[PDB]
């Protein structure tokens, strides 16, 4: 899981 | 899900065989085997991998994809069970130094002809408008074959100079893409130019061209070995011989392996192993799907040295070795889905040839990695939690305003945001009204939260001379910087409190379906 902060 | 196995297999393969194989292992352990064989399998296996079959059949190419997302079990094969199976068939399983599947058989095209009405197969690509000529005088065709998937029409594009990925050096190169270079454009302006000249229909199907064929329509199809047990019941006098030559040039198949791959999540691994090697993968397993559907040449030695005697089998391996064994790396997937939107926009005439390969060049090496987004901040434009696809920029690459980026914020937090102003752009906010390079420009992105607002403006007016890593004496932004910010503009921390980010932190662009096509 790559995760991107919005 | 506990006391039994699951199996998909393709619905071109010998899945009733499979059964059989499946029940005598029932017979011996009192485990129940269930064999399905779901439309798009190989599309559905990392969905539901979270449930999913114990076992997946297909050929080699996807499981690289399927390891790399973790779905896979490694396999654990002894060297007594490693020395059973030909070594060039581990190769086809082998992703990352680790085996990931059981290989099972080697599929290759075939040119399959009716002697009836054909008793001389052609040896050219390029005798076939004639042959159909005569051919339609009395009610017939020449040649009929899927044209829906790539795997079938590969060969002809390949066979001038086309490929997938430059193998070279011990790895393939996912940035050497041969899609659109000159062989594979002659290739698909043959097979576009049958079409053109109704020698074929861009709408044939699997279904619609092994119909016909086995009905004594058509004198020639295109198909893997798999497609052999229908034609005998149809009573066809039919041969399996070469691939016809394009410009000289021997048709180039894409050579799958059909393999076995044990799900990473199943509870029945052990049992897997076994119903696979002491089971499946002996004479008598095999026999048993053979029988049903042939499967090629097969992995175990022991019974393709009975197989080999075939001619047909022999036919087979000589468009193998023309050919090449196909890539397994993750890109895989998205080649194909280029290919085929390429052959079916060429052959339908959405597209010339070149804009089709065009487009396919630049989708078959696009990476694509998926992201989750977390926070409210691009709300409602992305929310807390959604899954996304992310395409990959190249280091220098075309980012454009609009373009939702993500980014490395530090070492450890990537974020995303929306790209206002390019490197050029002179930008500023009056309020909530953006001005690009003097001209107001509409955010239709941000209706929702301009109509929800607890504040008078959810932007507010700025410039960016005064943000962190600017020119101070210009909005102009600066070369190799990007003006970024948050959908939700009320809450999001973005540009206008860090200020403009640089070119080398951006990542990639999120895809978007839009709500709206043509039906
Ligand atoms: O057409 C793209 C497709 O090609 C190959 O799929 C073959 C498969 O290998 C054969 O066993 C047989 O079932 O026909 C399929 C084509 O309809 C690739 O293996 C597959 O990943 C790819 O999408």
């Amino acid at each position: 899981d790559h995760d991107a902060h919005a | 899900h506990h006391h039994m196995l699951v199996i998909w297999i393709n619905g071109d393969k010998g899945y009733n065989g499979l059964a059989q194989v499946g029940k005598k292992f029932e017979k011996d352990t009192g485990i129940k085997v269930t064999v399905e064989h779901p439309y798009k399998l190989e599309e559905k296996f990392p969905q539901v991998a979270g449930d999913g079959p114990d076992i997946i059949f297909w050929a080699h190419d996807r499981f690289g994809g399927y390891a790399c997302s973790g779905l896979l079990a490694e396999i654990t094969p002894d060297k007594a069970f490693q020395d059973k199976l030909y070594p060039f068939t581990w190769d086809a399983v082998r992703y990352n130094g680790k085996l990931i599947a059981y290989p099972i058989a080697v599929e290759a095209l075939s040119l399959i002809y009716n002697k009836d009405l054909l008793p001389n197969p052609p040896k050219t690509w390029e005798e076939i408008p004639a042959l159909d000529g005569e051919l339609k005088a009395k009610g017939k065709s020449a040649l009929m074959f899927n044209l829906q998937e790539p795997y079938f029409t590969w060969p002809l594009i390949a066979a001038d100079g086309g490929y997938a990925f430059k193998y070279e050096n011990g790895k393939y190169d996912i940035k050497d893409v041969g899609v659109d270079n000159a062989g594979a454009k002659a290739g698909l302006t043959f097979l576009v130019d049958l079409i053109k000249n109704k020698h074929m229909n861009a709408d044939t199907d699997y279904s619609i061209a092994e119909a016909a064929f086995n009905k004594g329509e058509t004198a020639m199809t295109i198909n893997g070995p798999w497609a052999w047990s229908n034609i005998d019941t149809s009573k066809v006098n039919y041969g399996v011989t070469v691939l016809p030559t394009f410009k000289g040039q021997p048709s180039k198949p894409f050579v799958g392996v059909l393999s076995a791959g044990i799900n990473a999540a199943s509870p029945n691994k052990e049992l897997a192993k076994e119903f696979l090697e002491n089971y499946l993968l002996t004479d008598e397993g095999l026999e048993a799907v053979n029988k049903d559907k042939p499967l090629g040449a097969v992995a175990l030695k022991s019974y393709e040295e009975e197989l080999a005697k075939d001619p047909r089998i022999a036919a087979t391996m000589e468009n193998a070795q023309k050919g090449e064994i196909m890539p397994n790396i993750p890109q895989m997937s998205a080649f194909w889905y280029a290919v085929r939107t390429a052959v079916i926009n060429a052959a339908s005439g959405r597209q010339t040839v070149d804009e089709a390969l065009k487009d396919a060049q630049t989708n078959a090496g696009a990476i694509v990695t998926p992201y989750t987004i977390k926070g409210e901040s691009m709300d409602p434009t992305l929310k807390d939690g959604e899954r996304v696809a992310v395409n990959i920029v190249g280091y220098k690459t075309g980012l454009e305003k609009g373009n939702v980026v993500v980014f490395h914020a530090n070492k450890n937090d990537d974020y995303v945001k929306r790209v206002i102003g390019v490197p050029g752009d002179k930008v500023e906010y009056k309020n909530d009204t953006l001005y690009v390079n003097g001209k107001k420009q509409d955010e239709p992105y941000l209706n929702y939260n301009l109509k929800h607002k607890q504040g008078d403006y959810i932007t507010g007016t700025f410039q960016v001379k005064d943000l962190p890593n600017a020119n101070p004496k210009s909005n102009v932004i600066p070369k190799g910087k990007y003006l970024v910010l948050g959908d939700n503009r009320e809450v999001s921390k973005d540009s206008r409190a860090f200020g403009l980010i640089d070119e080398d932190q951006i990542v990639g662009k999120v895809s978007f379906r839009f709500w709206s096509h043509p039906q």
